[PDB]
C-alpha cells in the first residue's frame, strides 16, 4: 500500500492537471479508515496537500485538499499533523475563498484545530482569524455562522486581547444582527454565548448595549431552548448595569416580570436581578414594569424565595426602585399591601437575612411607609420595635457588616415617615427612643442628622412628645443645626424648636 | 411685608417660611400652626408667591446592582 509517496510526488507536479488528478486521489482515499492512517502518518503527503490547497488556482482542488484536511482533523494525528505543517496559516488565507465548499471546510478544520491541538488558538490570533470570521459573519449559511461564532467563542473565552480585536472589527454589532435576523436554535446558541464572554469586557459591554444587545437577546427568553433562554439571561444580567439609558425595552421587562413565575429557580434569581438593574433610576422603565403587573411578581417571588437572598435581595431592590420617584409610586406602594406582601416585607428584617438585604429591606418599608394605607399595617406587622433594635444596634457599633452608619440611617429614616401616624408615634416613643433621636443630632453624618431631626419634628407635633423632647435636652444640638446647608436639617431643626413653644 | 422691624416681626418671618418649607416637604402642621398662619396671611403671602421653591422629607436613592466575571 505504498501508493502515499507517489501521490505525494505527484501533488507537488508541475502539471497543474495532475496536481489536480492527485488530490482526487488522496481525498478518495481520505475517506476509509485504512487509507486516512496513511496519509496522516506520513508528514511528507500532508504537507504536500496544505501548500497545494494554498497556492492552487483550481477550485476542484481547492475543495478536495481542504476536505482531505477536514478528514484528518477527525484524529488526533491528523490534528497534530496538519498543525505542524503550517495548515492554520493556511486554513486561515481559506476562509477568503469564494467558494461555499472551500469555506466550509476551512472553518470546519479550523474550528477541530481550537477545540482540540494545542496551541490552535495562539496561531489563529496570530494568522488574523479573528478579522476574518468576524467579516464572515454576513454570510446566511446558518450552519456555517453557527460553526464561525463557536470558534469566536473559543478564541475569545478568558482572553482580552482578542475579545478588543472582536471589538475593533464590529463584532458585537454583527452578533447582535444574527440574534435578531435568524431562528437556528444552535446559532442562536452559539453567538449568545460568544456575547456572554464578550459581556464581561467593561469595554465590549458597552457596544453590545449601543448595537441593540439587550433588545436582541430579550426576544429569545420564552424559546423552548433552556440552555438558549440561560445563555440570553446570563449575558442580560452583565449588561443589565450599563444599559439603564436605553428605550424601546417595553418588551424585555415585560417578559422579564413574566419570567419572575418561573419554576427555574436560575431564570427567577436572574430575571430579578436584571430588573432590579433596569428600574434603578429610570422612571420609565419603573413605569413600564408597574403597567405590567410587576409588583404583584415580585410580591409572589419573594414570598416564594423563602430565605433564599439570592432572589429576595434583587427582588426587594427592585420593589424599592418602583415604590419611589415616578408616577405610579403611590400606586406600586399601595399594590404591595394589596397583594399580601408587607408581612413578608417586614420579615425579612430579621435573621437569618444578612446585612445587604437587610439594608434593601429598609429602604423598602421606608417607601412603603409613604402611603398612609400602610402605615397601620406594618405597626401590625412589628415593624417599629425591630427598626429601633436595627438602629439602636448599628448605632452602639458606630461608637466601639455593610457600614453601621448606613443601617443608622435607613432605620431612623424609615421611623421619620412612619412617625406620620399617631399611633405609630405612640409606639416610637414608648419604645424610649428620643433620648437616641436628640443623641443622633450630633452625627458628623449631614444625612443623619436630617433624618434625626425629621423623626424628632414629627414626634413634636404632639404637646406632650413636643414637651418631652425639650425635657430632653435637645433645644442646644438643635440650634447648632439651624445655619446647616442643608434646607431639610434645617427646616426641621427650625420646627422642632418653634414646637417646643 | 418687608423682612421685619423687630426681633419679634424676625420671629413670625422666619415661623412663617419654616412651616410654609416644612408642609412643602410632606409634613403636616399643627392645628396651631395652621392657625398662626391664617393670622398672618399677610406674611403668608409675601413670601409664597414671591419667594417660593420645592421640598423632599427623607430618601433612598437608588443603586445599580453589578454582576461581573462570567464566560
Amino acid at each position: 500500500t505504498r501508493a502515499i509517496p507517489e501521490l505525494t510526488k505527484l501533488l507537488n507536479d508541475e502539471d497543474q492537471v495532475v496536481v489536480n488528478k492527485a488530490a482526487v486521489m488522496v481525498h478518495q482515499l481520505s475517506k476509509k479508515e485504512a487509507s486516512r492512517h496513511a496519509i496522516m502518518r506520513s508528514p511528507q503527503m500532508v504537507s504536500a496537500i496544505v501548500r497545494t490547497m494554498q497556492n492552487t488556482n483550481d477550485v476542484e482542488t481547492a475543495r478536495c485538499t481542504a476536505g482531505t484536511l477536514h478528514n484528518l482533523s477527525h484524529h488526533r494525528e491528523g490534528l497534530l499533523a496538519i498543525f505542524k505543517s503550517g495548515g492554520i496559516p493556511a486554513l486561515v488565507k481559506m476562509l477568503g475563498s469564494p467558494v461555499d465548499s472551500v469555506l466550509f471546510y476551512a472553518i470546519t478544520t479550523l474550528h477541530n484545530l481550537l477545540l482540540h491541538q494545542e496551541g490552535a488558538k495562539m496561531a489563529v490570533r496570530l494568522a488574523g482569524g479573528l478579522q476574518k470570521m468576524v467579516a464572515l459573519l454576513n454570510k446566511t449559511n446558518v450552519k456555517f455562522l453557527a460553526i464561525t461564532t463557536d470558534c469566536l467563542q473559543i478564541l475569545a473565552y478568558g482572553n482580552q486581547e482578542s475579545k478588543l480585536i472582536i471589538l475593533a472589527s464590529g463584532g458585537p454589532q454583527a452578533l447582535v444582527n444574527i440574534m435578531r435576523t435568524y431562528t437556528y436554535e444552535k446559532l442562536l446558541w452559539t453567538t449568545s454565548r460568544v456575547l456572554k464572554v464578550l459581556s464581561v469586557c467593561s469595554s465590549n459591554k458597552p457596544a453590545i448595549v449601543e448595537a441593540g444587545g439587550m433588545q436582541a437577546l430579550g426576544l429569545h427568553l420564552t424559546d423552548p431552548s433552556q440552555r438558549l433562554v440561560q445563555n440570553c439571561l446570563w449575558t442580560l444580567r452583565n449588561l443589565s448595569d450599563a444599559a439603564t439609558k436605553q428605550e424601546g425595552m417595553e418588551g424585555l421587562l415585560g417578559t422579564l416580570v413574566q419570567l419572575l413565575g418561573s419554576d427555574d429557580i436560575n431564570v427567577v434569581t436572574c430575571a430579578a436581578g436584571i430588573l432590579s438593574n433596569l428600574t434603578c433610576n429610570n422612571y420609565k422603565n419603573k413605569m413600564m414594569v408597574c403597567q405590567v403587573g410587576g409588583i404583584e411578581a415580585l410580591v409572589r417571588t419573594v414570598l416564594r424565595a423563602g430565605d433564599r437572598e439570592d432572589i429576595t435581595e434583587p427582588a426587594i431592590c427592585a420593589l424599592r426602585h418602583l415604590t419611589s420617584r415616578h408616577q405610579e409610586a403611590e400606586m406600586a406602594q399601595n399594590a404591595v399591601r394589596l397583594h399580601y406582601g408587607l408581612p413578608v416585607v417586614v420579615k425579612l428584617l430579621h435573621p437569618p437575612s444578612h446585612w445587604p438585604l437587610i439594608k434593601a429591606t429598609v429602604g423598602l418599608i421606608r417607601n412603603l411607609a409613604l402611603c398612609p394605607a400602610n402605615h397601620a399595617p406594618l405597626r401590625e406587622q412589628g415593624a417599629i420595635p425591630r427598626l429601633v433594635q436595627l438602629l439602636v444596634r448599628a448605632h452602639q457599633d458606630t461608637q466601639r457588616g455593610v457600614r453601621m452608619e448606613e443601617i443608622v440611617e435607613g432605620c431612623t429614616g424609615a421611623l421619620h415617615i412612619l412617625a406620620r401616624d399617631v399611633h405609630n408615634r405612640i409606639v416610637i416613643r414608648g419604645l424610649n427612643t428620643i433620648p437616641l433621636f436628640v443623641q443622633l443630632l450630633y452625627s458628623p453624618i449631614e444625612n443623619i442628622q436630617r433624618v434625626a431631626a425629621g423623626v424628632l419634628c414629627e414626634l413634636a407635633q404632639d404637646k406632650e412628645a413636643a414637651e418631652a423632647i425639650e425635657a430632653e435636652g435637645a433645644t442646644a444640638p438643635l440650634t447648632e443645626l439651624l445655619h446647616s446647608r442643608n434646607e431639610g436639617v434645617a427646616t426641621y431643626a427650625a420646627a422642632v424648636l418653634f414646637r417646643m413653644s | 411685608g418687608a423682612p421685619a422691624k423687630s426681633p419679634e416681626e424676625m420671629y413670625i418671618q422666619q415661623k412663617v417660611r419654616v412651616l410654609l418649607m416644612l408642609r412643602k416637604m410632606g409634613s403636616n402642621l399643627t392645628a396651631s400652626e395652621e392657625e398662626f398662619l391664617r393670622t398672618y396671611a399677610g406674611v403668608v403671602s409675601s413670601q409664597l408667591s414671591q419667594l417660593p421653591q420645592h421640598s423632599i422629607d427623607q430618601a433612598a436613592e437608588d443603586v445599580v446592582m453589578a454582576f461581573s466575571r462570567s464566560e
